[PDB]
RNA sequence: CAAGGCGUGGAGUAUGCGGCUUAAUUUGACCAACGCGGGGAAUGUUACCAGGUCAGGACGCAACUGGGAUUGACAGAUUGAG
RNA sequence: AUGCUAGAGCCAACAGCAGGUCUGUGAUGCUCCCAGAUGUCCUGGGCCGCACGCGCACUACAUUGUCACAGUGAAGGUGUCGACAUGCCCACGUGGGCCCUGGCCUGAAGAGGCUGGGAAAUCCUGCAAGCCUGUGACGUACUGGGGAUAGAUGGUUGCAACUGUCUGCCUUGAACGUGGAAUGCCUAGUAUGCCUGGGUCAUCAGCCCAGACCGAUUGUGUCCCUGCCAUUUGUACACACCGC
RNA sequence: CACCAUGUUCAA
């Protein structure tokens, strides 16, 4: 529908290769994909994700807080 | 975390018989005529009562005195 | 004669009005058409470093400024006329150029 | 702690240009080396007598 | 163009500043004050003023044709581009550098 | 120090030649007027000023060195150079 | 495999002008660069490790501290130790690691399981 | 053994102050290449004052 | 301080400090420390950690030693590393 | 033109603090290391690592507002190896480029090509700054407020971008509904808001140092709080009330 | 005229 391919979701899907618009749950499904992609091998920013952290290189010092306080 | 310290407007998102009929009646023998008087008086949504302003002074049953993008003052004709 | 122009530049205002009074002076004496010294704006190279040399204390800063007087004289002169006038000796500190087309 | 690394020294391989040339009394010098070819002078030096390679140091040029 | 005046001007603060301190330091026991610099053509004269010119120049003129030569070298000057001058300053009781440094080597 | 003959050479040809020889504090380039490093510059100076043969000065980032009566003398002695030629510091 | 709707035999029959446009935007820029001989040194030395052990094994660990590099096809299989600064973890490198680095593979730090946060950890102490 | 000082590189750890070597604070303004520390001991004889 | 204005303390981040974790998370400083060391560190910066080089150990003395003190290096291994 | 020292700053005495800095210096005494180095260089890592406490700043909690289009419309300044380059790249044994960039062309952007200017009151640049103003959409709803987090992937700087340098595009859409005890700054072109330049910088500004722009509410006092100066007075204090 | 307790040893 003339929508150009720089507008969509899902820009080059590697695993297939083809340009989409990822929409009503298949976007977290697709998210959890690239996860479990990148948690089967030991990738850092998997690791990161499963670990619970701040993946993308933030300071984990001082703000992700959470509360919980000791 | 520790918090330290309202019923909701359900306002017509769309007109009506009876609402339309009485702001085509009533309103347009209000002192000043605003969307936020329209939309007090009617329960009706404020996109509506913009909507409203700009019909009745197009087609000549309100005059408008001061209309800016703050308070878009309106009044009865005659 | 042909068209001159000496540029004057100096961190002494005192020994930069010294020298263009001299240089006029010179190409009124044997009148050169001379139009008087053009004031560019004053160049104010601002530096503002800290005090200390070491972040202790209130942080205060030192504002150091250098200001760059530059004064402009055209003349309608010959080469050689023009180069005497200006190798009068000059003021130190003043540099001057002397440009012609 | 792990054992230390020697520095290297070098073989004091005493009178190396006797090896050089064998001599002749019937004929006369032959030089068991072969020499190096270059523009740049190697033709008093000589290629060491590798194994496998011919191999000039002054100018660093190895044969196979 | 070669520099804007700004840094030709600070150029030029910069190059005096290296002169004072080289020369405070190679000249400190022979009572140097200060050091004037000149841009003239055909020469960039550089006037040293201190106590004792009697040995700030050396054995004919040896010392102070050696630093003419060593800021010819250092600064890159064209030859015949820099000349090294003293003289005696006028009062040696006016120059505080002329009367720290006597106070420090006594 | 294990400096190149030439280098050795080159260097006290500047060192004479001139009375004086300045080298840039930084000791990996070359400095001009030799093609000698400034670190060999360096490391053969500071034998030349603890034998006497040069006084050394250091005042930002460079070093100075001015030759010494010993110093003309052990450059003549190595150098082989006649006594008719003298410093450029001495030529006047 | 399928990385990108192209299996192994596409991925290793193909060119690096054309990896440069299947691989993503920092390691086309990074081989638009003409990567250097560092890693061209690795890529040779693992051929030669794949080459030694071929059929009945996996091939030996090849060590480097290149965390720069990118994983490409022609490395897909391989044992390679990565560097972080004190030992060099062995990583069989699997095709759904192309195009990350070997930094993202060797981890430079040990995850963080707090104790005791003693005095100096707020303001009653 | 030609990788001596041969960091590929050019940066804070090659901008040295022109006086001191060190490579902490320079003030790189108008070519002035000293370090913060040194300028406000040289500062008059560049021609700099203290005016405001 | 009074009259007041904008706030800060609550939220999410940026950053410094303490603490904990770590091979190391270098370190100073506790009104007048904490976006301060002009300290916004990818790398050189860097001082910390795992390794590996080089001497850039002058000068003097003694020993060795041109029937060679020492230097540099191809290739195969080795190395993270031509 | 004006009348708190005209405003604002600069400089600022005498005595000190065992305040900071030996990690600014070819400032430095004693002392330690000194070739298997605490020298130096190179590769990698770390300084950023996260159950938490705090300082501080930025963004908000919206309609005196957000978005969309358009208009009007600053000031201080910086800018092309004079340390680097004694290099790297294109071009052709040699020229040009490296900083700020105009105008044209390509692209949805980010950005990239072609071609010019400026060592500068000359070119960028009258920097067509943002707030602001006009109109339209929204309509009191954690909402077209907020934009944290996160996913696929296109540039750029750099030798090198992983622990994402910055940045384009679509998507994801957290807390926060004005904040307890407590507490900071402030008296007129000031507070606040709003952006801009410079420093750092090959790239990174939410920082600092300045710049304009819009522009006030109150007060013109007091010694209540917290402290300062002076005189009188008491004292068993003098390390001086954090005393004894 | 609410209430306002304390400050390890030597060193200066």
């Amino acid at each position: 529908f003339k929508i150009p391919e720089w507008f969509l979701n899902r820009k080059k899907d590697p695993k297939d290769g083809k340009f989409s618009q990822s929409v009503s749950n298949v976007v977290e499904q697709k998210m959890r994909d690239d996860l479990e992609k990148l948690k089967k091998v030991r990738c850092h920013r998997g690791l990161r994700h499963m670990w619970g952290l701040r993946v993308r290189g933030q300071h984990t010092k001082t703000t992700g807080r959470r509360g919980r306080t000791v | 975390k520790k918090k330290w310290s309202r019923e909701k407007l359900h306002n017509a998102v769309m007109w009506e018989k009876v609402i339309r009929d009485k702001l085509y009646s009533e309103v347009p023998k209000y002192k000043v005529i605003t969307v936020s008087v329209i939309s007090d008086r009617l329960k009706v949504n404020g996109s509506l009562a913009r909507e409203a302003l700009k019909v009745l002074h197009a087609e000549g049953l309100i005059k408008p005195v001061n209309v800016n993008a703050n308070c878009r003052l309106y009044t009865r004709a005659t | 004669i042909h068209k001159i122009r000496i540029t004057l530049s100096s961190k002494n205002p005192k020994a930069l009005e010294k020298v263009c009074a001299e240089l006029i002076k010179g190409a009124k004496d044997h009148k050169l058409r001379v139009r008087g010294p053009v004031k560019i704006p004053t160049k104010v190279l601002r530096i503002t470093t800290r005090k200390s040399p070491c972040g202790e204390g209130t942080n205060t800063w030192d504002r150091y400024q250098m200001r760059i007087h530059k004064r402009l004289i055209d003349l309608h002169s010959p080469s050689e006329v023009v180069k005497e006038i200006t190798s009068i000796n000059i003021e130190p500190g003043v540099e001057v150029e002397v440009t012609v087309a | 702690t792990r054992p230390k690394k020697k520095k290297h020294k070098k073989k004091k391989v005493p009178l190396a240009v006797l090896k050089f040339y064998k001599v002749d009394d019937s004929g006369e010098i032959t030089r068991t080396r072969m020499e190096c070819p270059h523009p740049d002078c190697g033709a008093g030096v000589f290629m060491a007598a590798h194994k496998d390679r011919q191999y000039c140091g002054k100018c660093g040029l190895t044969y196979v | 163009g070669n520099l804007s005046k700004k840094r030709k001007f600070v150029a030029d603060g910069v190059f005096y500043a290296e002169l004072n301190e080289f020369l405070k330091r190679e000249l400190a026991e022979d009572g140097y004050s200060g050091v004037e610099v000149r841009v003239t053509p055909q020469r960039t004269e550089i006037i040293i003023r201190a106590t004792r010119t009697k040995e700030v120049l050396g054995e004919k003129g040896r010392r102070i044709r050696e630093l003419t030569s060593v800021v010819q070298k250092r600064f890159n000057f064209p030859d015949n581009g820099v000349e090294l001058y003293a003289e005696r300053v006028a009062n040696r009781g006016l120059s505080a550098i002329a009367q720290a440094e006597s106070l420090r080597y006594k | 120090m294990l400096v190149s003959k030439k280098n050795r050479e080159e260097v006290y040809q500047y060192l004479f030649k001139e009375g004086v020889l300045v080298a840039k504090k930084d000791p990996g380039s070359k400095h001009p007027k030799m093609d000698v490093q400034n670190l060999v510059v360096i490391e053969l100076m500071r034998g030349f000023a603890s034998k006497g043969f040069v006084k050394e000065q250091y005042a930002w980032r460079h070093y100075y060195w001015y030759l010494t009566n010993e110093g003309i003398e052990y450059l003549r002695q190595y150098l082989h150079l006649p006594a008719e030629i003298v410093p450029s510091t001495l030529k006047k | 495999f399928t990385y990108r709707g192209i299996e192994l035999e596409g991925l290793l029959d193909l060119s690096n002008e054309e990896l440069a446009q299947i691989l993503p935007k920092r390691a086309r820029r990074k081989f638009s660069r003409g990567l250097k001989r560092k890693h061209m040194a690795l890529l040779k030395k693992l051929r030669r490790a794949k080459k030694d052990a071929a059929l009945g094994e996996k091939p030996p660990t090849i060590k480097t501290h290149l965390r720069n590099m990118v994983i490409i096809p022609e490395m897909i299989g391989s044992m390679i130790g990565v560097y972080n600064g004190k030992i060099f973890n062995a990583v069989e490198i699997k095709g759904e690691m192309v195009g990350h680095y070997l930094g993202e593979f060797s981890i430079t730090y040990r995850p963080v399981k707090h104790g005791r946060p003693g005095i100096g950890a707020t303001h009653s102490s | 053994k030609d990788i001596w000082r041969s960091h590929p590189g050019r940066g804070r750890g090659t901008r040295r102050c022109r006086i001191s070597g060190n490579r902490h604070g320079i003030i790189r303004k108008y070519g002035l290449m000293m370090t913060r520390r040194e300028f406000r001991e040289i500062a008059g004889d560049i021609g700099f004052v203290k005016y405001n």
